[PDB]
């Protein structure tokens, strides 16, 4: 089934590798070369999970968990029933989102509009690596990964973020999380500014760019703009990100102590040391 | 038993289900609201409107919305609008996922990147209803920060370093204030002007003339760029043309 | 700049600098004014709220009593703040959108602040004024009440803020992409519907089967954001007041195994 | 794409598919002699 | 021999070379990862 | 006497009055923080 | 004297005053910190 | 691109890939030397 | 010849390059990684 | 902008800077008489 | 002499001096952290 | 750009990667006279 | 000598120098971490 | 000897300096985080 | 800047230029007589 | 970029990096006699 505007842009071309021979669609979704190997990594890497939820104890949604082989395997391949499974789980996850980003690049070059969507994409899927391989590899082990389970890689996180004492006063922790509100905040701001211009309430008239730039500027005492705000959100996205990454790499690979601890610094400055 | 409704059922589960039927409630909504540009859905082949839908096909679309314009105009969502079913292309095969292979020129005939929306023709309006979108000869109070170097006179150089022409005006926004248009005096049939998008052009910085690079399209493409009827006014279709035009040319500029 | 404030805007304005200075005064006293202590434990100076045994009373003023009257007067400068967004989105003639979006981290903040402790019957688990004070609240909030991980609205709301965050990246990354084709005019294309909100469309739905329009994807990121303050609100509100252990919790309803 | 090159293709391919094969089966005879990787009933 | 004209024989081959090399990596991968067959540290027997 | 053609006179008086001001107001919290100079307290010498 | 004809003699100076004001806050709170310069509180030489 | 210009890159190309192929030859000879890297029935 | 008049180096020179560079420094990190290979380390056979 | 009156402006800013060096080193010896601050071997 | 023709002398000046004081302040601090040239709290040698 | 300027840029490329791997070997060399780096059967 | 025109000689350049240090640093740190080569601390063979 | 003509002399020589500077500043900082080569603390051979 | 702007500004700065590291000369002597940074053999 | 400029600049461009290179050879002499950073047999 097609919109009422798809005939039109459902074109030959813009592929990246395979030619003629991928370039269709099945119902909504275009295919692609790089989608047929999403749908390999996707069918392996959820097949392995089920496999492993198998061999676990429960079946419970909540409760299976495939967990990483142990620190003392280091970075040596370990056993399938030993977290072999996690890393061929891993590795495939990671062809998939490469994939995913790939047949992204294709839409967008049949479509004839920016790469920034998956170059977006592309920060997500260094944040996953940098949790699931470059973390792990600058720390010695495959051990330090998170367990592919809805809940203990809560647990994870948890263990984690004890291990340092409070992950609260990590400095890019910080910064993670200012992001991360505003991103939020930002996201609130721009839906409900749109959507008040045009929904303007029963009986009135669509609004335009000035009214959304004086709504604004009335209120909180400056705007940003129609395309300022979109390139705004994105940043704040990808910087939270960014600096999440950061924070990972910080805490363990290189400073392993307190981060609570970490901020005697600004007590010990040499114009309030007393 | 402080939080205890029965044995097992508590005062937190009964309301994280009463959560998640509002979520359901919230998704059904919100598809309601997706599907009020483009549905109902057509046949591939024939274009006619059939779709694998199930039974919440009539909560599916909703009723169409009006809104009002301060032109007087009102506009329908979803309007049932639906473009031709033949184009300037034909499929490469017989099933319907099969793409479309232009039948000549694909960016005049308008297939793929380079086809555009049948909006209005009619030009956006500000506050006050002058056009939005006009040149810089008819609006004297509109200028170009100082701090800005101004692109009239600048040449316009394509990526392989053919030259298209100069620029001898830009079209600004009145509502949001930036610069939309360049308009280019083609070098070739001298007194021929085109418009040229400004998010597609990018400043060549430190050239000694700072060449207003497009890397959309080559020198010959600027030639068949889309005319607009009037000297200082642009309607949405002709604006959506223009842009639609240059658009494609990553794609269709070394076919 | 031109900042519109009115009769409201002076209210908000007034009762939220009195808070501010209250809250500043008591920080500055609490290391005997010294601008160089006051400097070097700026994040670990704190208002604390007042103890248990007071109640929802007023309690002595170097015992909490600032804490409640500097609280008092930012949730009424915050709701007058409220009222203010609500006014001149009506005097614009324009939707109350934004207000309510408002409504939600209001909801929230009176959730932390005002409305547990009411339930609870004492302001003295209620955050206190100050960058790492209220980090600590945070940390040891989720120790004593089990582990917040494990609380499902808290859950929701970390999904929904991840989403806003996900739903950010996507729709600016989208509407960058058609930049080029005048997709930067959100409401005119919502009027008028051009090439760039269809082929935005087209995109997300050759990507991952269905797409929105660009009025619904504004809708569906003002519900994210939205959610994720009312999710977490609800969590607070139900922490403590029926659930005292959401590891227990969780443990009973399947999210972990029995110890 | 034409019918000369589509024949020296071939003739390339199945020359070097057949030596991709021979070193693939002649390291896996060697690796066979070295040690063999089918289990015994009781082990190795 | 005309499944080279329905085949491009470049998109073929990469896609054949990357799918191989892929696989071999997967297999020293899991040959590294058992005692009898590491022959880095190699084990008795 | 050439001061007040070259500077503003009305920025300029506002900002020495301001940072007067919080000079003052400065070194006066430093005294209320010194137990010697903390006239309110009034330590014993 | 060339310096003022190239920099503006409005600009020079006000950096100036800020940058003093703040390196003379600076050493003064270093002093203050320190416990052999510490004036306000006076300890043993 | 000439098919004159492929037949010096193909001359190269080959010129340099043998090149390629025998130092990488000789390091590993070199290590073999020095430690071979196949066990024996007994491990190393 | 002929395999390079459709396999041109427009980017395949920088794709063989880039897949040498890794393979090779995965090789080299592995023998770091195992204790017989290890030339910094130089354990004992 | 102008010679002159940046030359005289180089005059009278030589004859408050001379005055505030003067100043300065008048409180530093003050300073240096209360309390100097370089220890000796031994410390202060 | 040609070094103030590429660069502007102005923005050289600056830098020149912003980067100076900066160096300054952080041998300085350096300074005062170690032991043995902290001239404010003097430690005997 | 011209095939006789990129063999200009060719010409004294090779001349100073020449240069440049002298200096490797010869900073090679002296690190092995200090300390080798290729460890005996019993080790270092 | 045609792989100048091939590629950027502006880019290639730069790229060949960002990639010969951080090799070297790479090298370096794996040195300083050897106990073996740590120059700086210089252990006993 | 014609670099210049590929590189911004602006450029190169912005770039050059901040890149010696920081490896200047990384090499001492880590002669200090040595024993035998701090010569702010100082210790024996 | 014009070519006597530029070799104005060359014979002052280098005239500053000298002042300055002779400054800075003179205040390290002082420091070195005060206290040596360079540590002996058995150390300071 | 003119060719003669482009000269001027390799020329003093060259005399400055040698004096550079000079005076880190002089300070890294120094630092040799100083303590060399060269450990023997038996280390430092
Ligand atoms: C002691 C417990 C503790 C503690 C007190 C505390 C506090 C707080 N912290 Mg912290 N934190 C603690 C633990 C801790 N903290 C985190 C991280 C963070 C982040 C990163 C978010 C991000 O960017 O995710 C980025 C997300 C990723 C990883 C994106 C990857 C996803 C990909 C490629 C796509 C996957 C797609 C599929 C599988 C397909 C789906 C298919 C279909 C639907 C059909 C961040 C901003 C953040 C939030 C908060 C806040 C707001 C608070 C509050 C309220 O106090 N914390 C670190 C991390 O992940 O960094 C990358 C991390 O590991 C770690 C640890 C150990
Ligand atoms: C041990 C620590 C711990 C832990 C291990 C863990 C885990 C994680 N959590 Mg959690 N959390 C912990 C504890 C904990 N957790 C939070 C909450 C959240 C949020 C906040 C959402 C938000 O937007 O807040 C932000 C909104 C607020 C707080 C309300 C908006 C405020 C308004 C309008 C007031 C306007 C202000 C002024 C006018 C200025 C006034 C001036 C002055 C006072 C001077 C959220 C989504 C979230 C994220 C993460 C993640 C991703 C992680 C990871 C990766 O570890 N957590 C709870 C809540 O209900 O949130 C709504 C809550 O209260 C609470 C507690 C105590
Ligand atoms: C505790 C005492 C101490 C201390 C251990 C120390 C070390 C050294 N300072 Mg000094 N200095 C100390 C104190 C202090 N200092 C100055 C400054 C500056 C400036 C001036 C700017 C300039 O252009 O100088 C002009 C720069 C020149 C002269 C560059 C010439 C460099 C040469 C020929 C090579 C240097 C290396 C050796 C000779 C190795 C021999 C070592 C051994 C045998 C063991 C600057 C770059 C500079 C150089 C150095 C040097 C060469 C040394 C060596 C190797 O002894 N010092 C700071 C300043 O003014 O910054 C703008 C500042 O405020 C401040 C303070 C507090
Ligand atoms: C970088 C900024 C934000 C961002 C952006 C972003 N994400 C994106 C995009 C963009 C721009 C897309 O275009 C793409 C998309 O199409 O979304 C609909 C996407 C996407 N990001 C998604 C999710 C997601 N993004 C997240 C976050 C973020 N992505 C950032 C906050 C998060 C979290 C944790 O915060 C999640 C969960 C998907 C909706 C989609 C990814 C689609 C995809 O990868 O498809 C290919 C793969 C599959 C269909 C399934 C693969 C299954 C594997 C074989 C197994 C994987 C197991 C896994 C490792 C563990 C699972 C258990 C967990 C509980 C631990
Ligand atoms: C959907 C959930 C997200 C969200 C949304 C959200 N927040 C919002 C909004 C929305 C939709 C707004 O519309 C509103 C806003 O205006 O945003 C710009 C706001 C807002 N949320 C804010 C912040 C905020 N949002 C946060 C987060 C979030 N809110 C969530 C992520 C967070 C955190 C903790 O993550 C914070 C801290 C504010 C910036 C703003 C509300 C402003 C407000 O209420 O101000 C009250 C007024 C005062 C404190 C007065 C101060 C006066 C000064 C002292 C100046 C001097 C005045 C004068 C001199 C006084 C008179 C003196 C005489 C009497 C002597
Ligand atoms: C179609 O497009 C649309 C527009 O366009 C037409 C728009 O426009 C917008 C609207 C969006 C914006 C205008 C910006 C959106 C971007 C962000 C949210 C990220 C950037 C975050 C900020 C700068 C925060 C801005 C929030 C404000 C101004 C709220 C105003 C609230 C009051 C006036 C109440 C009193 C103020 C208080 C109590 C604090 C408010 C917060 C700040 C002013 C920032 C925090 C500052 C401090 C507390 C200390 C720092 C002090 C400063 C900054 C002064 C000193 C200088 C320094 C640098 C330190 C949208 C959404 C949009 O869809
Ligand atoms: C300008 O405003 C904008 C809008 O627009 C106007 C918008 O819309 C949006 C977009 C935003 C929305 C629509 C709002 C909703 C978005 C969110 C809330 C974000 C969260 C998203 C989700 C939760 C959805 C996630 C769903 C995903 C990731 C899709 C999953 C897809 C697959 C797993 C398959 C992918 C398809 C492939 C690879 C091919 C097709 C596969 C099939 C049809 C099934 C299998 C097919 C076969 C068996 C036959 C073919 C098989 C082959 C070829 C062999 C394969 C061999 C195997 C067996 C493996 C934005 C941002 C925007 O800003
Ligand atoms: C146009 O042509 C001109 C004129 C220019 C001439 C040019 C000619 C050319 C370029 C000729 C080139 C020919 C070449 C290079 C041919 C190469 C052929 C090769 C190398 C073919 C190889 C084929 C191999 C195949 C198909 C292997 C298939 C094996 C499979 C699918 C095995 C799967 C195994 C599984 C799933 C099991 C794994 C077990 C483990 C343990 C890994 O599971 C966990
Ligand atoms: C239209 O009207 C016309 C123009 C016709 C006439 C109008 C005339 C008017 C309006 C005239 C008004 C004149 C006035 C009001 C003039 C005011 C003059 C004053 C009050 C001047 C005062 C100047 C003070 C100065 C410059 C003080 C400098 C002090 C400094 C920099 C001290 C710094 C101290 C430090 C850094 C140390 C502090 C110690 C501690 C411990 C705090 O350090 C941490
Ligand atoms: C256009 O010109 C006209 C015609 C208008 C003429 C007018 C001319 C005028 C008015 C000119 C003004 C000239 C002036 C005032 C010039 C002043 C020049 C000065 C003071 C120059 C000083 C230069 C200093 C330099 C270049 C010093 C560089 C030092 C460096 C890079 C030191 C680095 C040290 C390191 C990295 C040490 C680190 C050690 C530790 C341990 C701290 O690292 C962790
Ligand atoms: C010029 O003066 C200046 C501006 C320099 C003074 C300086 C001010 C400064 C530095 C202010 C800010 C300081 C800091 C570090 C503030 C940080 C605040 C943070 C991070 C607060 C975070 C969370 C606090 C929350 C969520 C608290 C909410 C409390 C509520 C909602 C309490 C409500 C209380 C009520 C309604 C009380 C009811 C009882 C009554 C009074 C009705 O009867 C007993
Ligand atoms: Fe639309």
């Amino acid at each position: 089934a097609l919109l009422s505007f798809e005939r039109k842009y459902r074109v030959r071309g813009g592929t990246l590798i395979g030619g003629d021979l991928f370039d269709f669609w099945v119902g909504p979704f275009y295919v692609g070369f790089f989608g047929v190997t999403t749908l390999l990594f996707t069918v392996l890497g959820t097949a392995l999970i089920v496999w492993g939820a198998a061999l676990g104890p429960s079946w419970t949604f909540w409760q299976i968990s495939i967990n990483p082989p142990d620190v003392s395997y280091g970075l040596a391949m370990a056993p399938m029933a030993k977290g072999g499974l996690w890393q061929i789980i891993t590795f495939s996850a990671i062809g998939a989102f490469v994939s995913w980003a790939l047949r992204e690049v294709e839409i967008c070059r049949k479509l004839g509009i920016g790469y920034h969507i998956p170059f977006a994409f592309g920060f997500a899927i260094l944040a996953y690596v940098s949790l699931v391989v470059i973390r792990p590899v600058m720390m010695g082990a495959w051990g330090y990964g998170f367990p592919y389970g809805f809940m203990t890689h809560l647990d994870w996180v948890s263990n984690t973020g004890y291990q340092y004492a409070n992950f609260h006063y990590n400095p890019a922790h910080m910064l993670g999380i200012t992001l991360f509100f505003t991103t939020c905040l930002a996201l609130a701001l721009h839906g409900s500014l749109i959507l008040s211009a045009a929904n303007p309430g029963k009986g009135e008239v669509v609004k335009g760019p000035e009214h959304e730039n004086t709504y604004f500027q009335d209120t909180i005492g400056y705007s940003v703009g129609t395309l300022g705000i979109h390139r705004v959100g994105l940043i704040l996205a990808l910087s939270a990100v960014v600096w999440s990454i950061i924070c990972m790499i910080l805490s363990g690979p290189i400073y392993t102590g307190s981060w609570p601890d970490w901020w005697l610094w600004w007590q010990k400055l040499p114009f309030w040391n007393h | 038993n402080k939080g205890d409704i029965t044995g097992y059922m508590d005062v937190a589960q009964v309301v994280l289900y009463a959560f998640w039927i509002f979520f359901a409630g919230l998704i059904i909504y919100l598809r309601r609201e997706d599907r009020r540009e483009g549905y109902p859905l057509e046949d591939a082949i024939s274009g006619k409107i059939n779709s694998l839908q199930g039974l919440g096909s009539v909560f599916s679309i909703a009723r169409p919305k009006i809104f009002k314009l301060k032109t007087g105009a009102t506009y329908a969502a979803p309007n049932f609008k639906r473009d031709a079913v033949a184009i300037k292309a034909t499929r490469t095969a017989p099933t319907a996922g099969a793409p479309f292979e232009p039948t000549g020129n694909p960016m005049t005939d308008a297939v793929g990147p380079a086809a555009y929306a049948l909006r209005d023709e009619l030009p956006d309006l500000t506050l006050g209803g002058q056009p939005a979108i006009v040149p810089l000869r008819v609006a004297p109070t509109f200028s170009v920060a100082a701090e800005d170097t101004d692109p009239r006179g600048l040449p316009v150089v394509d990526r392989k370093g053919a030259v298209a022409g100069k620029v001898t005006d830009l079209w600004i926004d009145r509502a949001s204030i930036a610069i939309r248009y360049l308009e280019v005096e083609l070098a070739a049939t001298p007194g021929r002007k085109v418009l040229l998008p400004f998010a597609a052009t990018r400043i060549n910085a430190k050239t000694k003339s700072k060449t207003v690079t497009v890397q959309s399209i080559l020198a010959r493409h600027f030639a068949n760029v889309p005319t607009i009827a009037k000297t200082d006014s642009i309607t949405r279709r002709e604006e959506d043309k223009v842009m639609a035009y240059y658009s494609s040319g990553y794609l269709y500029s070394d076919r | 700049g031109p900042i519109y404030l009115g009769t409201t805007g002076v209210l908000s304005l007034v009762f939220g600098f009195f808070a501010i200075e209250i809250i500043g005064f008591n920080l500055l006293a609490s290391v005997n004014w010294s601008p160089m202590e006051f400097g070097r434990q700026f994040f670990w100076l704190g208002l604390e709220p007042p103890a248990a045994e007071y109640g929802l009373g007023f309690a002595p003023l170097a015992e909490g009593g600032w804490w409640q009257i500097a609280g008092f007067f930012l949730t009424t400068s915050i709701l007058l703040w409220w009222v203010r967004m609500y006014r001149r989105a009506r005097a614009l003639k324009m939707g109350t959108h934004t207000a309510w979006a408002f409504a939600s981290a209001i909801f929230l903040f009176l959730s932390l602040g005002f409305i547990r402790p009411l339930l609870m019957g004492n302001f003295s688990e209620s955050v206190p004024f100050g960058i790492f004070p209220h980090l600590e609240w945070t940390n040891s909030f989720s120790l004593n009440y089990g582990n917040f991980f494990y609380n499902p609205f808290h859950m929701l709301s970390i999904a929904f803020l991840y989403g806003s965050a996900l739903l950010f990246a996507m729709h600016g990354a989208t509407i960058l992409a058609v930049s080029r084709l005048g997709g930067d005019r959100e409401v005119e294309q919502i009027t008028d519907r051009g090439t760039a909100a269809e082929r935005a469309a087209l995109f997300w739905r050759w990507t991952m089967g269905f797409n929105a329009t660009m009025e619904s994807i504004h809708r569906w990121a003002w519900w994210f954001a939205v959610l994720c303050t009312f999710t977490g609100a609800i969590g607070i509100l139900l922490t403590g007041t029926v659930v005292d252990n959401w590891f227990e919790w969780g443990v009973k309803h399947g999210l972990a195994p029995a110890p | 794409i034409t019918e000369g090159e589509a024949k020296e293709f071939h003739k390339i391919f199945t020359s070097s598919i057949l030596v991709f094969f021979g070193v693939a089966a002649f390291a896996h005879l060697l690796v066979w002699i070295w040690r063999p990787w089918v289990p015994g009933p009781n082990g190795y | 021999w005309r499944i080279w004209q329905l085949f491009d024989p470049r998109q073929a081959l990469v896609g054949l070379a990357t799918f191989l090399f892929v696989l071999a990596l997967l297999i020293h991968f899991i040959l590294l990862s058992t005692e009898r067959f590491n022959w880095l540290e190699g084990a008795s027997t």
